[PDB]
RNA sequence: CCCCACUAUGCUUAGCCCUAAACCUCAACAGUUAAAUCAACAAAACUGCUCGCCAGAACACUACGAGCCACAGCUUAAAACUCAAA
């Protein structure tokens, strides 16, 4: 004697309720521990809905302050020859080596953005880095 | 007909870790060969039907 | 130099040449493909009448006055008396898209005549007279 | 009739292949939709049934490219099976 | 002085190189199937490239190639679905072999 | 709270919309050599958008463009003028062999 | 039904006539996408508010009355007899 309606409550309200009722003999091997560790949700079948009108998903899309630094580095001088290494987690790109250097130069109190862009290609030209300008 | 002893003991567990399947002699087959397969690219007629 | 589909433009200097005459120069074989006959008229560029055969004058009546077959012997009935006038190179202006719009530039070919260029006439009304109604077949 | 002749649906014949200068011009009026607007225009259409057919043509180009598109793009897992056995 | 999940983000690899198209990576050959080289270059989807015509016993397995990314998971929505089709797999262009 | 949480602004990787050739250009129905690029050559027919690749605003322009040109002495109407038959093929059609 | 010829008519002008499967077969306005998504199909499901309209079938786009440049017309629109379905 037990309950296949699985889209009635969940598992452990159906069977929570079955056991008071004498219906079920034993409790299920598995009951005593999700009653003393519980999921975050109860697992209660819903049925997913379409959205109309005026209701947009939260979800936002993820952009940091150099991001703008970066897609102005991409234009101006493109994507570098060098290759990304995606495998080491301590991989730095020539955009990221000039986002490090246009934030240091930021700090130092330059406030231009045309003027603190032209200074950051200089100081990596210095350092030996190759930045050739697409256009 | 030999039709495997039970393929559980007195707890109830079955013995062959692919007994769910309903098929465990067949799909532990099938695993042995695909499992030959992988090893052998880590390393690198008439007479019988 | 390459060859080009479009023809010479009259005022302007082309090299091209058919028997020593311009592309303005050469006769003109107007066919007309109807759906119940085929009328073949050679002219020269000046508009002189030069050669007519149809399918009707060529002893098709009726059915059979709309076939390939008639038009073929239309075109080379046509060629034939263009042929004696002096005919060789002709352009040919097809209006119509009857049984015998390709079979009587064939006729003309068989009967001695060399085709430069092909253009299509087929009258089409931009907006024009209300065509008759839906046949009930 | 007040044009220039010679110009429009006109084409010139190479090493007197005629055959081939013909399926050239009927190419031609093909595409620029002369051929069929001949022949639809031999009986009349009556508005109602323009419009119906109109629309059907519109909306079989529509279906017909994205069923292509859709064709297209699940082609891509079509290679041999990588995992065979499993 | 735990680092958290947002720190991570910001610092990966994946997240610094902004959009995929037209972007330079390093592939690793990690399945072979006839001539189609599955290639992993760090993302959530292996690319599967066709093995080039010149050098193409020089591509095996464990070998490091350089590509060019299109899009990190292809994907489409077709009329009258509620979803994307997703056919589980990056779009990239085989360039060659990396090498020292 | 914490410097490393995303933050809220515009896409900066977002890329510029398509333009047709001729978006920012005036069409004038005068100039028959740009109104010529967008008929056939063969029969004069306005093309489609998805031949001349055009935004329905141009479309619009270069068909009254033409329409005006044509009917005011300025175009002919039955075949492409073949003075501007060797300008730049701007248009996605085949013909020839 | 097919072919030929030809007329009212399709056009213009000045008056009428006032009909349509005049149909997105979806009344106007405002709002919502969370609840149960919802008889079915069509075209995801609803809320507030207002006007119009409906109350078995058939008789009936009918009869009578009334109004109308309408006169073999239009609009509004019944009842009796009949049925257990429609
Ligand atoms: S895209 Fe701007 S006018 Fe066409
Ligand atoms: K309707
Ligand atoms: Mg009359
Ligand atoms: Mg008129
Ligand atoms: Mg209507
Ligand atoms: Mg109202
Ligand atoms: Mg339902
Ligand atoms: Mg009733
Ligand atoms: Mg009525
Ligand atoms: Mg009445
Ligand atoms: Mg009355």
């Amino acid at each position: 004697a037990g309950s296949r309606l699985e889209t009635v409550g969940s598992i452990f309200s159906r069977t929570r309720d079955l056991v008071r009722a004498g219906v079920l003999k034993e409790k299920p091997l598995w009951f005593d521990v999700y009653d003393a560790f519980p999921p975050l949700r109860e697992p209660v079948f819903q049925r997913p809905r379409v959205r109309y009108g005026k209701a947009k998903a939260p979800i936002q899309d993820i952009w940091y302050h150099e991001d703008r630094i970066r897609a102005k580095f991409y234009s101006v001088y493109g994507s570098g020859q060098r290759a990304f290494d995606l495998f080491n987690p301590n991989f730095k790109s020539t955009c990221q080596r000039f986002v490090e250097k246009y934030t240091e130069l930021q700090k130092l109190g330059e406030t231009d953005e045309e003027k603190l862009f032209v200074e950051t290609g200089k100081a990596l030209l210095a350092e030996g880095v190759i930045l050739r300008r697409v256009g | 007909p030999r039709q495997r002893a039970i393929q559980w003991g007195e707890d109830g567990r079955p013995f062959h870790y692919l007994f769910y399947t309903g098929k465990q002699s067949y799909y532990s087959l099938m695993h042995d060969v695909y499992g030959m397969l992988l090893n052998l690219e880590k390393h690198q007629v008439i007479g019988s039907r | 130099t390459k060859f080009s589909i479009y023809p010479p433009i009259p005022g302007e200097e082309s090299s091209l040449r058919w028997a020593g005459k311009k592309f303005e120069e050469i006769p003109i074989a107007h066919i007309k493909a109807s759906h119940n006959n085929t009328q073949i008229q050679v002219v020269s560029a000046s508009n002189e009448p030069l050669a007519f055969a149809s399918c009707g004058t060529e002893g098709f009546r009726n059915a059979k006055k709309g076939t390939g077959i008639a038009a073929q012997t239309a075109g080379i009935a046509a060629a034939a008396r263009a042929k004696q006038k002096g005919v060789i190179h002709i352009r040919v202006v097809v209006k119509g898209l009857g049984p015998g719009r390709l079979s009587a530039m064939h006729g003309l070919i068989m009967g001695g005549l060399e085709v430069i260029s092909i253009t299509d006439n087929t009258p089409i009304p931009h907006x024009g007279c209300r065509p008759r109604k839906a046949r009930k077949l | 009739a007040k044009h220039l002749k010679f110009i429009a649906r006109t084409v010139m014949v190479q090493e007197g292949n005629v055959e081939s200068a013909y399926r050239t011009l009927n190419r031609i009026l093909t595409m620029d939709g002369l051929i069929e607007d001949i022949k639809h225009r031999r009986y009349y259409e009556k508005p109602c049934r323009r419009r119906q057919r109109e629309s059907y043509e519109r909306c079989r180009r529509i279906y017909n490219m994205e069923m292509a598109r859709k064709i297209n793009f699940l082609m891509r897992k079509n290679r041999a099976d990588p995992w065979q056995g499993c | 002085n735990v680092e958290s999940f947002a720190s991570m983000l910001r610092h990966s690899p994946l997240t610094q190189m902004g959009p995929a198209k037209d972007k330079l990576v390093i592939g690793r050959i990690f399945h072979i199937v006839e001539n189609d080289l599955y290639i992993d270059f760090g993302g959530k989807f292996h690319c599967v490239c066709r093995r080039p015509e010149v050098d193409g016993e020089k591509y095996q397995k464990g070998t490091r190639v350089r590509l060019r990314l299109l899009d990190l998971e292809l994907t489409s929505r077709f009329l009258g679905a509620t979803t994307d089709t997703t056919v589980l797999e990056a779009n990239a262009v085989l360039l060659g072999i990396q090498e020292s | 709270s914490n410097e490393d949480l995303p933050i809220s602004m515009e896409n900066p990787y977002k890329e510029p919309l398509k333009k047709c050739i001729l978006c920012g250009k005036h069409v004038d129905y005068k100039n028959v050599q740009l109104l010529s690029q967008f008929v056939s050559p063969f029969t004069g027919c306005i093309y489609g958008r998805h031949i001349t690749g055009l935004c329905g605003k141009k479309q619009k322009e270069i068909t009254k463009a033409i329409k005006r040109a044509q009917i005011m002495g300025f175009m002919p109407v039955t075949y492409k003028d073949p003075a501007y038959l060797k300008d730049p093929k701007v248009c996605n059609i085949r013909y020839r062999e």
